[PDB]
RNA sequence: CGUAAAGCGCACGCAGGCGGUUUGUUAAGUCAGAUGUGAAAUCCCCGGGCUCAACCUGGGAACUGCAUCUGAUACUGGCAAGCUUGAGUCUCGUAGAGGGGGGUAGAAUUCCAGGUGUAGCGGUGAAAUGCGUAGAGAUCUGGAGGAAUACCGGUGGCGAAGGCGGCCCCCUGGACGAAGACUGACGCUCAGGUGCGAAAGCGUGGGGAGCAAACAGGAUUAGAUACCCUGGUAGUCCACGCCGUAAACGAUGUCGACUUGGAGGUUGUGCCCUUGAGGCGUGGCUUCCGGAGCUAACGCGUUAAGUCGACCGCCUGGGGAGUA
């Protein structure tokens, strides 16, 4: 998983404040650090299939809370989107 | 308030989910009996039995456990009352036309044993009868002079005389018992929760039950 | 997950009656409380209390007249995968008149016999006998 | 829908179905009244005439529907704002054959070379095929190679299922517990879709000790295309790709709530002098027995096959046939 001190970073550069792990930036930003982290642990490998179903886990999750928060306030959805890269 | 002695209950943890409300529960593992709750009830059935006394009716001891028999052929026998000290054979109750003929061979023996023949014959035959006697004797005993259902039991065991509680409840026989936590109430119209396995408080029970019923009619 | 807190308070009642239970308890609400108002009058429980204010808590006290319990048998009629709407002249009554039915007009939950008086119709919440 | 036909092998998930709690608003569903319409006949309810009846006939009721208008606002829906109990994030730790890659160790089998030694070895119910005087079997020394990891070991543990046991390192998934903070319904289920999925089997390239379909011989038998014996190829092993099926079983779909008990296993944690391996609690998973209840019965029984709610899958006599 992400170590302590790169957790600690997202956490500080994405919520409102320190100590704000619960907001939806937050939890979607942890998710596509790991995201894009376990992609160079898959390209090499490519048979841990016990794995990547924990990888899917996070995609499925990352995929619900950005739904929700583009329901709730686009204007945040938006910013979030082009800051972590993601495509829709 | 503790008008007994020292029991506090007894059994552990076979414990009867049902005797939740009479259990006070305590010392190194061992269900206390809550006496403040058994003395109200303890009193209102010894008033009933004092009613069904003076009414003049049965109420039939049994201790079948050995250890609490004699008990009931202390002064327990006094009163002019019937036990069962020992096996309580199934059917006693339920169909008193069989056993009938039972007491019935029991009284003509009795009458043998002293007046009739008893001497005649090889002594074989002799001990045989004699030991045959004995068997019918502590097998149906006080019960012989009773002829005809009882009008209430009173059970030191509930969980050792389920026969003699399902056989009542049966033919509609009112019964009064002492429940251990490790018994079953519901079969029974009375419930007295205390200890019955040990020696002074079952005779404190059947002292109590005696004393209350020598007053008969008055 | 919960779905339908109705019929969860309704089953909260018939086990806990089935159980001998003195009362159930369960989460809190303006639908449960105006429900249990209609028990109330109607003579199936005793009483009931909410305490609590950011998680109030509805406690039930049930009936019993004699060795065994008062509500006989308590059925969700309206539930969340179909809801059963009554007219006037449709609403239903429970064992021939003995029991109730309790239903949500427009004037707030009711049984039959008042929302027939009232001449109007609702929503069947459930059936008691 | 455990065993009578019936839970997809298991998951993730779009559409769809359903959705905790408080306030305000709307009035779509819903409810109340009214208006228009709902042809006549027919059916039903109240009279006569055919002498009665059938039959004819006056009036009503009904036509359970639709549209519009006016109201009601509990519930469902829409909209706005909240809340923290569902769901999730963070901090510190715990146990584990969870997964993928690499390395390595000891025992044993087979083979190769040599030594010592001599007539049997092996096998079966008994035999024979077979091996051996070209020196076997037995015993000792050295070497090669493949596969699997005694003891620990445990109705023990982990994983969604299939499944996962020597030891070490690297990368990596989940679960659980303590206390606190954070978000604020973000949830459940899921046709089609996607992914994973024992063994056998298939393609290409390797490897090959033991075991062993096919095959060969020897036995048994009335026969013996077998069971038994002696050999033995594919395969079993590795890399990549396909196959997509099993009594893939708990013959028991997932999620949530509620309902008497007893005895164990395993893994956390709080307090009390640990004043040894103690005492009192509080969580997760797991085995056995049993109460009410349920069940045709057997049995299940807080890990339900009990009492309920949401969604999905499936059954409709046997054979023909899971076949054309
Ligand atoms: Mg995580
Ligand atoms: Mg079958
Ligand atoms: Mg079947
Ligand atoms: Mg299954
Ligand atoms: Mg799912
Ligand atoms: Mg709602
Ligand atoms: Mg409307
Ligand atoms: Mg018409
Ligand atoms: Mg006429
Ligand atoms: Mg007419
Ligand atoms: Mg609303
Ligand atoms: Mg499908
Ligand atoms: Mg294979
Ligand atoms: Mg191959
Ligand atoms: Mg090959
Ligand atoms: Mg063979
Ligand atoms: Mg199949
Ligand atoms: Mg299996
Ligand atoms: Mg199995
Ligand atoms: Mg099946
Ligand atoms: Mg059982
Ligand atoms: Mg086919």
């Amino acid at each position: 998983s992400l170590s302590t001190e790169a957790t600690a970073k997202i956490v500080s550069e994405f919520g409102r404040d320190a100590n704000d792990t619960g907001s939806t930036e937050v939890q979607v930003a942890l998710l596509t650090a790991q995201i894009n982290h376990l992609q160079g642990h898959f390209a090499e490998h490519k048979k841990d299939h016990h794995s990547r179903r924990g990888l899917l886990r996070m995609v499925s999750q990352r995929r619900k809370l950005l739904d929700y928060l583009k329901r709730k306030d686009v204007a945040r959805y938006t910013q979030l989107i082009e800051r972590l890269g993601l495509r829709r | 308030m503790l008008k007994a002695g020292v029991h506090f209950g007894h059994q552990t943890r076979y414990w009867n989910p049902k005797m939740k409300p009479f259990i006070f529960g305590a010392r190194n593992k061992v269900h206390i009996i809550n006496l403040e709750k058994t003395v109200p009830m303890f009193n209102e059935a010894l008033a009933e039995l004092n009613k069904i006394a003076s009414r003049k009716g049965k109420i039939l001891f049994v201790g079948t456990k050995r250890a609490a028999s004699e008990a009931v052929k202390d002064a327990a026998l006094s009163c002019d009352q019937f036990f069962v000290n020992h096996r309580w054979l199934g059917g006693m109750l339920t169909n008193w036309k069989t056993v009938r003929q039972s007491i019935k061979r029991l009284k003509d023996l009795e009458t043998q044993s002293q007046d009739g023949t008893f001497d005649k014959l090889t002594k074989k035959e002799a001990l045989m009868r004699t030991r045959e006697l004995e068997k019918l004797e502590n097998s149906l005993g006080g019960i012989k002079d009773m002829g005809g259902l009882p009008d209430a039991l009173f059970v030191i065991d509930a969980d050792h005389e389920h026969i003699a509680i399902k056989e009542a409840n049966n033919l509609g026989i009112p019964v009064f018992a002492i429940v251990d936590t490790n018994s079953d109430p519901d079969g029974v119209d009375f419930v007295i929760p205390g200890n019955d396995d040990a020696i002074r408080a079952v005779t404190l029970y059947l002292g109590a039950v005696a004393a209350t019923v020598r007053e008969g009619r008055s | 997950s919960m779905q339908d807190p109705i019929a969860d308070m309704l089953t909260r009642i018939r086990n806990g009656q089935a159980a001998n239970k003195a009362a159930v308890t369960m989460p809190s609400s303006k639908l449960k409380v105006a429900i249990a108002n209609v028990l109330k009058e109607e003579g199936f429980i005793e009483d009931f209390k909410v305490e609590g204010d950011t998680k109030p808590e509805l406690e039930l006290t049930l009936k019993y007249f004699q060795g065994k319990a008062v509500v006989e048998s308590i059925q969700r009629v309206s539930r969340p995968g179909l809801r059963i709407y009554k007219r006037k002249d449709e609403l239903p009554k429970v064992m021939a008149g003995l029991g109730i039915a309790v239903v949500s007009t427009s004037k707030g939950v009711m049984t039959d016999r008042a929302a027939r008086q009232a001449g109007l119709g609702g929503e069947i919440i459930c059936y008691v006998a």
